[PDB]
């Protein structure tokens, strides 16, 4: 066949890809990270104790894998928030895609260097970091 | 944020409370515009009463 | 990919790669996964063994569902016997019976969900061939998990590059010539068009790989003259604006891939980059044209 | 525009 | 050494567990602030003195 078809909006694509997200209500995120910390430590232990290889080393990997998978989901947790904050700072000439991408970069830079520390809401910390990142993006765009 | 007049005070007791902000690297004018409109009480404070 | 082809009418890629515009544009827009190559003879040798493994796994889900059904049915029967012993009203009997029956219907339906998923997996496994599409990511995730051995599939402009370079022209040309030698006008016209395109490709002495770019050039600076106003403002041809966008996005891609991140953000950003190059080679060709002022 | 425009002086 | 104790420059190895380990992202070590008091630096001369 050779019939033509309409294009698709890029944003709509963002929404279809993130429709699978399901927030955890800020409660279980602490254990979600305990794993992340355990994985960062287990990976560090893997390098420090690379001298020893065993079923014990694959168990460290189990923690590490728990951390990577747990990290995958944690990042999925906040895309609604980042897209919202980005949309809050539109109308300055930039395509919403560029701002949301920049906020995505800011988030990944944040949470991967964040510790509970029983600090302010993890959601608050992400909002702050992504807001700073998007503000920097707009400023450098001029 | 101050002790009421006529209240007994013992050694080691707090006499007046205050909060000291925390240090976080920031943009002078671009984040100044950002903080004026947003990010209110979004960083930490220490205790130096 | 070069905007002038996957959007042109006729779309040279569509005819050469015998794909509908919908399917082609989907890959361009990082929409759905695609199957590139499959060692069909290698799957065939153990097709019987694969089917037997299917039999045992499906019988396993059959056994677990049957066990669940037996357990729940016995529980409901025991509850009904207890209620009868207590001499309760028939209203309670029907309430409990309906609850249990609905529970068993739900259990059987979930079993059927698993079974139909399994047969969908199979169907798509056996009747699997290039140029096929998988809309839903979850099913593809499942396929690569259960059987990630034979077919390798990924969605991007680079998927097309591997497909075309692995693809051959002379064999398709001969097949189309043979089809033309027969009748059946309806399909014969399509065969004629595809054969024309393929014969043009063959005679050109070139390769289709020119339809996937890796290095766009930039015109000299004078062609895009740069103008300073009374305040030195940049108000010259926006060619500078478009090049700014493309370069900026490429650098964001490079930095992001260096930093490391999951597949979603890569692709989301790549789709964005694909849009910028298409816009630069042409604005307004497809979709909303970019407008600054 | 990626269109190799040769001269073919020959 | 690190200005704070058990703190990488980039915040990668910022958890307490990290000790005597160098962060590749920022190329610093993780130990108490005291170590800052017992490490030295040498300047290189282009002309003997
Ligand atoms: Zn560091």
């Amino acid at each position: 066949l050779d019939a033509q078809s309409p294009a698709a909006d890029l944003v709509r694509v963002y929404l279809n890809g993130i429709g699978k997200t399901a927030l955890l209500n800020a409660a279980g995120e602490v254990e979600l990270a305990k794993r992340i910390e355990a994985g960062l430590y287990a990976e560090h232990l893997l390098e420090t104790r690379k001298r020893l290889g065993e079923n014990r080393k694959r168990d460290l990997a189990a923690v590490v894998r728990d951390g990577e998978a747990a990290r995958r989901h944690l990042l999925e947790a906040n895309l609604r928030l980042v897209v919202s904050l980005a949309k809050r700072y539109t109308g300055r000439g930039m395509p919403l895609l560029d701002l949301i991408q920049e906020g995505n970069l800011g988030l990944i830079r944040a949470m991967e260097k964040f510790d509970y520390t029983k600090g302010f809401k993890f959601s608050t910390y992400a909002t702050w970091w992504i807001r700073q990142a998007i503000t920097r993006g707009m400023a450098d765009q001029s | 944020g101050i002790v009421r007049i006529g209240a007994e005070v013992r050694d080691g007791d707090i006499l007046v409370g205050k909060v000291t902000p925390k240090g976080e690297t920031e943009l002078t004018p671009e984040e100044r515009l950002l903080r004026a409109i947003f990010g209110e009480k979004a960083r930490e404070v220490r205790d130096t009463s | 990919t070069h905007i002038w082809y996957f959007k042109g009418v006729p779309s040279r890629l569509g005819y050469l790669l015998d794909l509908a515009p919908k399917d082609l544009e989907k890959i361009i827009y990082f929409a759905a996964y695609v199957i590139t190559s499959v060692d069909e003879e290698m799957r065939h040798n153990e097709l019987s063994t694969l089917e037997a493994e299917m039999a045992v796994e499906r019988k396993a889900v059959e056994d677990q569902r049957d066990g669940e059904l037996e357990a729940r049915a016995q529980k409901l029967e025991a509850d009904l016997a207890e209620l009868e012993a207590e001499g309760a009203k028939a209203d309670a009997r029907r309430k409990v019976r309906d609850g249990g029956e609905r529970e068993m219907r739900q259990i059987r339906d979930r079993a059927q969900r698993e079974l139909d998923r399994l047969e969908d997996i199979w169907s798509t496994f056996t009747k699997l061939a290039p140029k096929q599409l998988i809309v839903d990511e979850n099913l593809y995730r499942e396929l690569v998990d259960r059987y990630g051995e034979y077919f390798t599939g990924a969605m991007g402009a680079e998927s097309i590059q591997k497909l075309i370079e692995n693809f051959d022209i002379d064999a398709e040309a001969e097949s189309l010539r043979d089809v033309i030698r027969n009748g059946k006008g309806q399909k014969k016209l399509r065969a004629l068009k595809r054969l024309k395109v393929v014969a043009a490709f063959q005679q050109s002495g070139n390769s289709p790989m020119g339809m996937v770019l890796d290095a766009v050039p930039v015109i000299p600076p004078e062609l895009r003259p740069m103008v300073q106003l009374d305040g030195g403002r940049f108000a010259t041809s926006d060619l500078n604006d478009l090049y700014r966008r493309v370069i900026n996005r490429n650098n964001r891609l490079k930095r992001l891939i260096d930093l490391g991140a999951p597949e979603i953000i890569v692709n989301n950003e790549k789709r964005m980059l694909q849009e910028s190059v298409d816009a630069l080679f042409d604005n307004g060709r497809r979709g909303r044209p970019v407008t600054g002022p | 525009l990626c269109l190799n425009v040769e001269v073919l002086s020959s | 050494g690190p200005t704070r104790d058990w703190e990488c420059y980039c915040g990668k190895y910022k958890r307490v567990r990290f000790k005597g380990i160098i962060c590749e992202r920022c190329g610093v070590e993780v130990t108490r602030a005291k170590v800052r008091r017992e490490r030295m630096g040498h300047i290189e001369l282009a002309a003997p003195v």
